[PDB]
C-alpha cells in the first residue's frame, strides 16, 4: 500500500511530511531570495535563486521575497520553486506515486485552487489531489466534532464552526490581520527608542524579537500604568553583531492590536469579537455548545496570556449563566497538519479524491464540485 | 537472493521485436512458441525470470491465450498483454553450433536459455566471435588433460572443434611464431568466476611444446606468491570476500618451439584510498588483519600491537568475515614470503614497516592559535610518544619527520621563509606518507620476486595475460566505481577498434564492398570523463584547489558547465548531491559524497629526500628511481592525475600487442555445481557488456554461413532449385535468393559463404 | 600545455614568475635610472638607461626614477622599459606564447588598465590577458572565502570585505598612504638629530634604515614617555662609506603615522579606522565573519608588532561580545603573486581570459566588460 | 558621496572634508535627470555634446560626461549605492496605495515637490512619467512644483506661526516646569 503526502503551505512556514505520522517531518519557511551582489571568486555555486532554509542563513546577501500574501499566491513561478524544493529536496519522495492533501483557506478567489489544480495534474503528475480548509483539519485533530475554531497564522485569521459534523457556511468570518501585519507595527513603533529596521533581512530579526519578548497583557489600560511606575518591564536583546537593545512598552502594545486594530489603521473588529459575532449568527439552539469548545489554532495564538485575556473578554460579551471555555493545547502550532494526517489515514476517505481521470474529462473546475 | 538482485535484473530488461504468427491473413497459429514473464511460478521461484508459453489456437489479437510449458506449471489458459511477450527460437538447436550471433531472434531470455540449455549438459564455453565466453562449473571437466591440448594443438584444423581457452592459446602461438606480432589475453570477470583457472590453463597449453615439457619453475615461481598477492592486494567488499583490488600483468618470453622462458609480473590501478577510510560494511586489505591476528607473542611485544578494534584506519564495526579463518592464512603467507629467498630480517623488516604504518594511522593533531595563524598545526602531547614510535619502526628520524609535516619552507626571489601548515593540510600529508609507504612497499615485493625470472635481453616480442574486472552497476557509486568504469570504457573502445578492423578485413577477403560498416564510436562520454579541461576529472581537481571546496560546488560546477552534451545528467532526488552519466551499456547513478576527502594525495620533494637517506638499506630501496620536484603547487599529484597516468601507460601496452578476449561467469552463489540464477546470471551479461557485443555485431551482416548449411537450412523453403544437382552452390543460393524476394539490400554473396542481414533471416524463416 | 605569466608590479617591486609555482621566481625593483655624469674611459657601455636591480648596485651615479605612483602608472616609456627587461632578460620567454595575468588596484580610473591593455595587445603580441584585483588574489591565497583582505604596499592601502564569494563594492576603501610616505616622513624627522638626506640615491639609504630599525608601539605615549627615562632605546646603523648614525624616538614615530595620519599633514583616518569603517558599512548579518578574518597583506604591513596593535585598536571599537582575529602570515609579502598563481592554474578559469579576436574586434574597452 | 565615487572613473580624487564642498558645487552645478536612463546612456555614446567643463579653485578644468545624469538618478534606483529600498517614484505611489479607495484620486491631482534636492532639471516630467505607469488608466496624475520650492517649509511655519488661532498651542514655561520635557509628545502631533 502506499502513503499519501500532507504538504500545508501557510504564508509563512511550510509543512510537510507523509501521512500516518504524527508531527510533520520537514517544516522551513517559504521564501525566495536572490543575490544583489556578483560573484567574483571562482569555483563557487553560481546559483540565481535560494529556497527555503537556504536562503536563511546567507540572507546577509540575497533579497527575501514571500510568494503567498494573505491566503493568495501572488507569483506562481516561485511557488512552483517551492514545491519542487519541498518534494525533491526535503522528502525526497517523486510525487508520482502518491497522493497529495493540500490546504487552502476559507473564503478565497476560485483561480487559486484551479490553478494550484491544474499546476499539481500538468507540472508534476499526481495520481490523485484534495484540497482541504484548515480550521476543519484543526478539529480532526481535536478528538471533537462540535465547536468553533479560531485559527490565526501569518496571512489570514478566520473563524469557522461546527455542529456536530454540520458546516455553518453562513457563519464563516474572515480578518486580514495576522502575524506579519505585527512585525510590521513592531518594526514600526521601534522608532521610538532609536532602532532603525528597513531592509528585507532586518524583517527576520524583528520576527525573533517579537517571538522572543512580546506577551500579552490581561488589562492594557493598568498594565500601561502600571509600567511608568518601575523599570522591571524592560528586557535585553543581542543583535546578530554583538550590540544590546533595550525594549518597554513595546513587549505588551504589539499583539494588542490583535484586540484593537485601529492601532494599525484598519478598520475592523479584534479577534474576541469577531469570534463573539460569529457564534451569534447560529441558531439559539447551539450557541452553549459553542461556548464550551472555543479551539485555538495556528503560530500567532502562542503568545504567553492569550487564553486569560480571551476567557476573561467572551465572558464579558455572554450571558451571565453560559460557561467560557478556551482550548489552547501545548503543540497547536501544528494542529493543522496532524488533522490532514489523520484525515487521509482513513478508509471512509480514499472515494473522495480526484483522480486524474476526472480531471482529463472535466478541466480544472472539479474541484469546485467534489471540494468543500 | 536478495530482492536488490531481483529489481536491477527487472530493471535492465529491454523490449524490441513485436509478436508474430498471424500469419499470413487469418489467425492461425502453428504451436507458437513465445516468452513471457507473468507466470504463478514465476513470483515463487526466485531464480526464474521468464517461462515459455504456447498461444492457444483461437487467441485473439489484442489479448493474448497461453499455456505455459517450460516448466509445466499448469496447464489453465490465462490471459497476458502482447507487450510482455517475447520471441523465441524453436527451430534451432544450441548444440548445432557455437556461435551466438547466428540466431534469428537474439533478446534476453532467449540468450539466457541457450547458455542455460548449453550448460546444463557440461558444454560450458561459447563463442561470440571473437568473444569467448566461459561459465565456471564448480568440478572438473576433464579438459586438463594433455590429450586434450594435443587434440587442439596439432590437429591443422582448429576452427571446425568446440570453442574452448585452447582455441585462443592455439590462435595466439599461431600468431606469435608466424609473424613477430605480441599477444594479449584479456581475462575480464568477477573475482569469484573463475579466472585464475582459465590463467593456470592457458599457461599448461603454453608450457607443453613438440619439446616443452608440463610444469616449469616459472608457474611454481608465480604460485608461490598468490598468497602474497591476494594478501595484499585483495579486500573484503559487500557484493564478495575476496575481491581483486588491482590489475594483474604477466609478461612472458618463449623460445620458438620450447618452453616458457622467462616471466614478469606487473601491477596496474592499486587503488589507494581504501589504505584510509572504508565503508561501513567493508574491510580493508587482508595483510592488515591477518598480520594483526595471526602474529606472535614475540611480535606482538617487540611492535606494541593491539586490539583490531583499536587502530583509526581500520573499521571497527566490520573486522570479522565467516568464510576467512585471518589465522592459517598468516603462517601461509609468511611460508609464501620464506619460499622466494627472502631471509628472516627482511621478514622482520616488512612486518615492522607495516606496523609502523597501523601506529601512524593513530597519531591526532590539534589546532593552535600561533605564529600569527588562527589554526596552526601541532601534535597532541598525549601521542608524542606514539609518534616517536611510528617513526622506529620504519629506520625514520623522528624530528625530520615532525619538520616535514609541521612547517612549510617557501624560498623566494631569493630567500627563504619558514611558514607552517594548519590542521587540515598536516592531516593530509600524514595520509598520503601512510598510503605512499604502504604502495612503495607493495612494489618492493613485486620486483623481488620478479628478480628470480627476469629477462636479459628484455621484452622485444612476448606474450601477455592481463586480469581485469568489470563494470559496477549497482546504485551505490563512489568514486572507485567511477575509476573503475572509466577504465572499462576505455577498453570498450579499444575492443571495438578490434573488431571493425578484422570485420573490415573478412568483408575484404570475400570479395565485398566495405563502404556500408559503420561502428558507433564512445568518445564523447571519455571526452565528459577525461578530457583535460572539460570533464569530471579536471572539476574535481579544481574543488581540490579552489578555496573552501566542498562536493555540492563540484556536482553543480559540473551541471553548470558539462551541460552543452546529453551524457551528464543531475538526477531528480537530491539533486545537489548525485549525478548520472550515459555509459555505452546504459546509465550509472553516482553519489558524490566524499569525493575531495579521497581525491586528495600530497607528498612533496623534501619527505622522499628524507625518506631516501635512511640507514636501512630496504627504506632507501623503497622509493628509489622516483624523480621528485619541488616548488610546485598539488596540480598533478591528485589520485586523479595518477590514476590518469598508469591508465594511458597500461593502454599504451595493450594497444602495442593484439588482444584477445574472454568473459568469465558464476552461475550461483551457493558454490554448488550444475545450478541456475537468471537474475545473477543477468548482471553479469550485463556489466560486462556481452549484449553490447551482441548489438554490434547486428550491424553489417551478422548471419554468415557457408553455402552447405545455407541449403541445409533452407531446403524445404526453395523446392525449385535446391535439388537440381546440375550448378554450382553459388548459383543455386542467388536463384533461392531471387526466388524469396528480399532486394539487395538484405543479402550479400560471398566467394566461398553467404551473408544476411537479421531482418533478412527473419523474413527467411516464413 | 602552456603556462600563463603572472607579473604583480606594484609601485615598489616587481613580483614574475609562472603559473604553477609557489613562490615569483624574480623580485626586483621597479626603477628606471639615468646617469647625470660624462662618460671618459673608452671601452665601455654607453648605455642610456638602466633597469632594475643594475640601477641599484650603481645607484651613486644614476637619478632614479619611479613610473608608478599611487597605483598610476605616470610614464608609460618607462612602463615598457620595465615590462621589456622583465619579459626578455628576467624570466627569459617571449610573451607571444604564454597568457599574461596583470594585476591592479581598486577604484583606479580606467584610462590605466585600457593603456595597459593596448600596450599588452600591440607593443607585445599576447594570445591572451586578463587584469585581476590585489585584495582578491590575497584571499585566494588563504584558503577562505570570507574575510577582510587590508592590502598595504607602497603607493596604496586598501581594504576590501567578501562574504562567501560576493564582493561588496560599495565598501570597497582606499588610503593614499603606504610605505612612500613613511619613508619621506622618517627622512623629514632625521633632520632632527643632524642627518640630511636629499637625493633620490640616499632615499635607499632612508628606506633600509626603516626596514633594520623601526617597529609598532602598542601604547604610543606609554612608549614616547618610558623613552625619555632611558637610553636603550637607541640602535646604531652604519652607513654606506663606515659613518655610524644613532636612532631613538624615530623607531616607534615612523610608522605610527599609520595610525595618525596627521603626524605627515593628511586629513583621513588611520587603518585601524578605515578597517572598522569599511565593516560598519555591510549589513548586520555578516559582520560576525568578517570580525573573524581579518587578513593583513602587502609589506608594509610586515612591521614588528602591528597584529597586536591593530587587534587592540579593533577590539576598543566593536562591540564587547565580538572575536577580533587578526591573521597575518609569515609570508604575507607574496600573498598577492601566489594568489595569483593558484587562479590562472584553474580550469574553470580557462574561459575568462580576454583572447585576442575580441580584441581586435571590440576594442581596448572590452577589459570594461569582462574584468571585474 | 557617490558622486565622489564615481569621479574616480576619470581620474579626479576628492578626499578631505573641503573637498566635499567642491564636488557638492558640481553637483548643483551640472546634473540633471534624464527621461529616459537607458535611451539617454546609449545617445550619449555617439558623441560628445554631453560633456561640460568647470574649474576648479586653483584654475584647473574638469571635464564630466555621463555622470551628469547617472548621479541624481540614484534617486530611482537605490541599488546604485548598495541600498536595498525603493525610489521615490514608488515611495509615493506605495503611500497613496495605503489610503482608503474613495481619497486616493485627490491624491494624484497634489502631488507637491519640496526641499532642495527636488530642483534638479526635469524632475517632474520623469516623476509624472514614472507614476502614471503606475497608476490606473482614467487618473489624471499633476506633479506641483512651485519655483520657490526651497524655503517652503519656512514659509509655511510663519504663514502657521502668525495666526491668531494657533496662539493657543505654545507650550508656555509653566507646563514645563510643572511636568517635564516629556509634554511635547502630549501637545505636539
Ligand atoms: C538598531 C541597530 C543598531 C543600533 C545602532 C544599536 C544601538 C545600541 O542603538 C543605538 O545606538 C541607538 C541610536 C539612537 C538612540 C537614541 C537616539 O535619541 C538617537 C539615536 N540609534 C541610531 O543611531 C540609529 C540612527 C537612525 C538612522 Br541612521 N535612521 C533612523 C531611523 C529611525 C530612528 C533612528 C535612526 N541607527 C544608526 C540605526 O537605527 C541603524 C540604521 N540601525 C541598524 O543598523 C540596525 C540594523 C541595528
Ligand atoms: C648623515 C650623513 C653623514 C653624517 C655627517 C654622519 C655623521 C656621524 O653625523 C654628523 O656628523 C652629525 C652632524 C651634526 C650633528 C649635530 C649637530 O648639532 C650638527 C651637525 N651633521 C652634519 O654635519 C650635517 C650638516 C647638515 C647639512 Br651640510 N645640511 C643639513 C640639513 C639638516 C641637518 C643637518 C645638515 N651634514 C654634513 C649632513 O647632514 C650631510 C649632508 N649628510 C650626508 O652626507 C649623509 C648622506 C650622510
Ligand atoms: C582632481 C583635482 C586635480 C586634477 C589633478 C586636475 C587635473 C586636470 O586632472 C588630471 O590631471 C587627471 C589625472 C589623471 C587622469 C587620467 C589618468 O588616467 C590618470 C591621472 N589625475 C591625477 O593625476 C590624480 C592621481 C590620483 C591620485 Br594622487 N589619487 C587618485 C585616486 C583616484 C584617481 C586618481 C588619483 N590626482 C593627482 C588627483 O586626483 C589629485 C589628488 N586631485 C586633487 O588634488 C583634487 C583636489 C583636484
Ligand atoms: N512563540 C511565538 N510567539 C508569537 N508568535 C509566534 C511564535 N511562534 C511563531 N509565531 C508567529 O507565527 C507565524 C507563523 O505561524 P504558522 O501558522 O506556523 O505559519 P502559517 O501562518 O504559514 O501557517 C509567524 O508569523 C510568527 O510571527
Ligand atoms: N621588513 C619590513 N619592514 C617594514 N617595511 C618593509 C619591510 N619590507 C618591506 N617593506 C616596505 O614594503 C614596501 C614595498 O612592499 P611590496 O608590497 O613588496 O611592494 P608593492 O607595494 O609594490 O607591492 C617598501 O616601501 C618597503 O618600505
Ligand atoms: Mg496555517
Ligand atoms: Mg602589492
Amino acid at each position: 500500500d502506499v502513503q499519501a503526502l500532507v504538504v500545508d503551505n501557510g504564508s509563512g512556514n511550510v509543512k510537510a511530511g507523509v501521512a500516518g505520522d504524527d508531527a510533520p517531518r520537514s517544516v522551513f519557511p517559504s521564501i525566495v531570495g536572490r543575490p544583489k551582489n556578483p560573484g567574483i571568486m571562482v569555483g563557487m555555486e553560481e546559483k540565481d535563486a535560494f529556497v527555503g532554509d537556504e536562503a536563511q542563513t546567507k540572507r546577509g546577501i540575497l533579497t527575501l521575497k514571500y510568494p503567498i500574501e494573505h491566503g493568495i499566491v501572488t507569483n506562481w513561478d516561485d511557488m512552483e520553486k517551492i514545491w519542487h524544493h519541498t518534494f525533491y529536496n526535503e522528502l525526497r519522495a517523486a510525487p508520482e506515486e502518491h497522493p497529495v492533501l493540500l490546504t487552502e483557506a476559507p473564503l478565497n478567489p476560485k483561480g487559486n485552487r484551479e490553478r494550484m489544480t491544474q499546476i499539481m495534474f500538468e507540472s508534476f503528475n499526481v495520481p490523485a489531489m484534495y484540497v482541504a480548509i484548515q480550521a476543519v483539519l484543526s478539529l480532526y485533530s481535536s478528538g471533537r466534532t462540535t465547536g468553533i475554531v479560531l485559527d490565526s497564522g501569518d496571512g489570514v485569521s478566520h473563524t469557522v464552526p461546527i455542529y456536530e459534523g454540520y458546516a455553518l457556511p453562513h457563519a464563516i468570518m474572515r480578518l486580514d490581520l495576522a502575524g506579519r501585519d505585527l512585525t510590521e507595527y513592531l518594526m514600526k513603533i521601534l522608532h521610538e527608542r532609536g532602532y532603525g529596521f528597513s531592509t528585507s533581512a532586518e524583517k527576520e530579526i524583528v520576527r525573533d524579537i517579537k517571538e522572543k519578548l512580546c506577551y500579552i497583557a490581561l488589562n492594557f489600560d493598568e498594565e500601561m500604568k502600571t509600567s511608568e511606575q518601575s523599570s522591571d518591564i524592560e528586557k535585553s536583546y543581542e543583535l546578530p553583531d554583538g550590540n544590546i537593545i533595550t525594549v518597554g512598552n513595546e513587549r505588551f502594545r504589539c499583539p494588542e492590536a490583535l484586540f484593537q486594530p485601529s492601532f494599525l489603521g484598519k478598520e475592523a473588529a479584534g479577534i474576541h469579537t469577531t469570534t463573539f459575532n460569529s457564534i451569534k449568527k447560529c441558531d439559539v439552539d447551539i450557541r452553549k455548545d459553542l461556548y464550551g469548545n472555543i479551539v485555538l489554532s495556528g503560530g500567532t495564538t502562542m503568545y504567553e496570556g492569550i487564553g486569560e485575556r480571551l476567557t476573561r473578554d467572551i465572558t464579558t460579551l455572554a450571558p451571565s449563566t453560559m460557561k467560557i471555555k478556551v482550548v489552547a493545547p501545548p503543540e497547536r502550532k501544528y494542529s493543522v497538519w496532524i488533522g490532514g494526517s489523520i484525515l487521509s489515514s482513513l478508509s471512509t476517505f480514499q472515494q473522495m479524491w480526484i483522480t486524474k481521470e476526472e480531471y482529463d474529462e472535466s478541466g480544472p473546475s472539479i474541484v469546485h464540485r467534489k471540494c468543500f | 537472493v536478495t530482492n536488490e538482485e531481483i529489481k536491477t535484473a527487472s530493471k535492465i530488461v529491454r523490449r524490441v521485436s513485436n509478436v508474430e504468427a498471424f500469419d499470413k491473413s487469418g489467425s492461425v497459429f502453428k504451436g507458437y512458441q513465445i516468452w513471457t514473464d507473468i507466470s504463478p511460478t514465476i513470483e515463487n521461484d526466485p531464480n526464474i525470470m521468464f517461462v515459455k508459453c504456447v498461444v492457444q489456437q483461437g487467441s485473439k489479437k489484442e489479448k493474448l491465450t497461453v499455456v505455459q510449458i517450460d516448466p509445466p506449471g499448469t496447464g489453465t489458459p490465462y490471459d497476458i498483454d502482447p507487450t510482455h511477450a517475447w520471441n523465441c527460437n524453436s527451430q534451432v538447436d544450441p548444440m548445432s553450433f557455437g556461435d551466438i550471433g547466428l540466431l534469428n531472434h537474439t533478446n534476453i531470455p532467449c540468450v539466457l536459455d541457450f547458455l542455460k540449455h548449453r550448460y546444463l549438459k557440461n558444454q560450458i564455453y561459447t563463442t561470440a566471435v571473437p568473444l569467448i565466453v566461459a561459465i565456471n562449473p564448480y568440478k572438473d571437466l576433464g579438459n586438463t588433460t594433455n590429450e586434450w591440448i594435443r587434440r587442439y594443438r596439432d590437429t591443422a584444423d582448429h576452427t571446425k572443434l568446440p570453442p574452448h581457452v585452447f582455441t585462443c592459446a592455439r590462435e595466439a602461438l599461431s600468431n606469435l611464431h608466424g609473424v613477430n606480432k605480441s599477444q594479449t589475453i584479456i581475462v575480464s570477470g568477477e573475482s569469484g568466476a573463475g579466472k585464475t583457472e582459465a590463467t593456470k590453463q592457458i599457461m599448461r597449453y603454453f608450457a607443453s611444446s613438440k619439446s616443452g615439457n608440463m610444469d616449469l619453475r616459472i608457474q611454481t615461481a608465480i604460485m608461490a606468491a598468490n598468497p602474497v598477492l591476494e594478501a595484499f592486494g585483495n579486500a573484503k567488499t559487500i557484493r564478495n570476500n575476496n575481491s581483486s583490488r588491482f590489475g594483474r600483468f604477466m609478461q612472458l618470453v618463449i623460445s620458438h618451439e620450447g618452453g616458457i622462458r622467462y616471466g614478469s609480473v606487473v601491477a596496474f590501478l592499486l587503488e589507494k584510498s581504501r589504505i584510509i577510510t572504508q565503508d561501513d560494511n567493508e574491510r580493508s586489505y587482508h595483510i592488515f588483519y591477518q598480520f594483526l591476528k595471526g602474529a606472535n607473542s614475540t611480535m606482538k611485544s617487540k611492535f606494541g600491537l593491539k586490539g583490531v578494534t583499536e587502530y583509526k584506519l581500520l573499521n571497527p564495526n566490520s573486522t570479522e568475515v565467516s568464510g576467512v579463518d585471518d589465522v592459517k592464512d598468516f603462517e601461509e603467507v609468511i611460508e609464501s614470503l620464506k619460499n622466494m629467498e627472502l631471509s628472516e630480517s627482511d621478514i622482520e623488516v616488512i612486518f615492522s614497516i607495516v606496523a609502523g604504518i597501523l601506529t601512524l594511522g593513530n597519531v591526532r593533531l590539534i589546532e593552535k592559535q600561533e605564529a600569527g595563524l588562527s589554526d596552526a598545526a601541532a601534535i597532541m602531547d598525549e601521542d608524542m610518544g606514539v609518534f616517536n614510535k611510528a617513526c622506529e619502526l620504519m629506520y625514520l628520524d623522528p624530528e625530520l619527520i615532525k619538520r616535514e609535516i609541521l612547517i612549510k619552507v617557501t624560498v623566494a626571489g631569493g630567500t627563504k621563509i619558514e611558514g607552517r601548515w594548519n590542521k587540515n593540510d598536516a592531516e593530509v600529508l600524514k595520509s598520503s606518507l601512510c598510503k605512499a609507504m604502504y604502495e612503495k612497499l607493495f612494489l618492493w615485493i613485486i620486483r623481488h620476486l620478479n628478480s628470480r625470472i627476469e629477462p636479459e635481453g628484455g621484452f622485444k616480442t612476448f606474450m601477455g595475460m592481463l586480469d581485469i574486472f568489470g563494470f559496477e552497476v549497482f546504485k551505490n557509486n563512489s568514486l572507485e566505481q567511477l575509476f573503475i568504469n572509466i577504465t572499462n570504457e576505455m577498453l570498450q573502445k579499444n575492443f571495438v577498434d578490434i573488431v571493425f578492423e578484422r570485420e573490415s578485413k573478412l568483408y575484404k577477403d570475400e570479395g565485398i564492398s566495405t563502404a556500408e560498416l559503420k561502428y558507433t564510436s564512445n568518445k564523447e562520454v571519455i571526452n565528459v570523463l577525461c578530457e583535460k579541461g572539460k570533464s569530471v576529472l579536471s572539476y574535481l581537481e579544481d574543488q581540490c584547489l579552489a578555496p573552501g571546496g566542498t562536493d555540492e560546488k563540484f556536482v553543480s560546477s559540473c551541471a553548470t558547465n558539462l551541460k552543452e552534451n546529453n551524457k551528464f545528467t543531475p538526477a531528480k532526488v537530491a539533486s545537489n548531491k548525485n549525478f548520472i552519466i550515459q555509459h555505452t551499456i546504459g546509465p550509472i547513478q553516482y553519489c558524490a559524497e566524499s569525493f575531495l576527502l579521497k581525491n586528495k594525495d600530497v607528498l612533496r620533494g623534501d619527505l622522499v629526500e628524507v625518506i631516501k637517506d635512511s640507514p636501512n638499506p630496504i627504506v632507501q630501496q623503497l622509493f628509489e628511481g622516483q624523480v621528485i620536484e619541488k616548488g610546485k603547487i598539488a596540480k598533478g599529484s591528485l589520485i586523479g592525475s595518477q590514476f590518469l597516468n598508469q591508465l594511458t601507460s597500461l593502454m599504451n601496452l595493450i594497444n602495442s600487442t593484439e588482444p584477445h578476449f574472454i568473459r568469465c561467469i558464476k552461475p550461483n552463489e551457493n558454490k554448488k555445481p550444475l545450478e541456475w540464477c537468471e537474475p545473477k546470471i543477468l548482471i553479469q551479461l550485463h556489466a560486462l557488456s556481452i549484449l553490447e557485443a551482441l548489438v554490434l555485431r547486428q550491424l553489417g551482416y551478422s548471419y554468415r554461413r557457408t553455402f552447405e548449411e545455407f541449403l541445409y537450412q533452407y531446403k524445404f523453403v526453395d523446392i525449385a532449385a535446391a535439388e537440381d544437382s546440375s550448378v554450382e552452390n553459388q548459383n543455386k543460393c542467388v536463384n533461392i535468393l531471387k526466388l524469396s524476394g528480399l532486394s539487395e539490400s538484405m543479402y550479400k554473396i560471398g566467394k566461398s559463404m553467404v551473408f544476411l542481414k537479421q531482418e533478412g533471416a527473419k523474413i527467411l524463416t516464413k
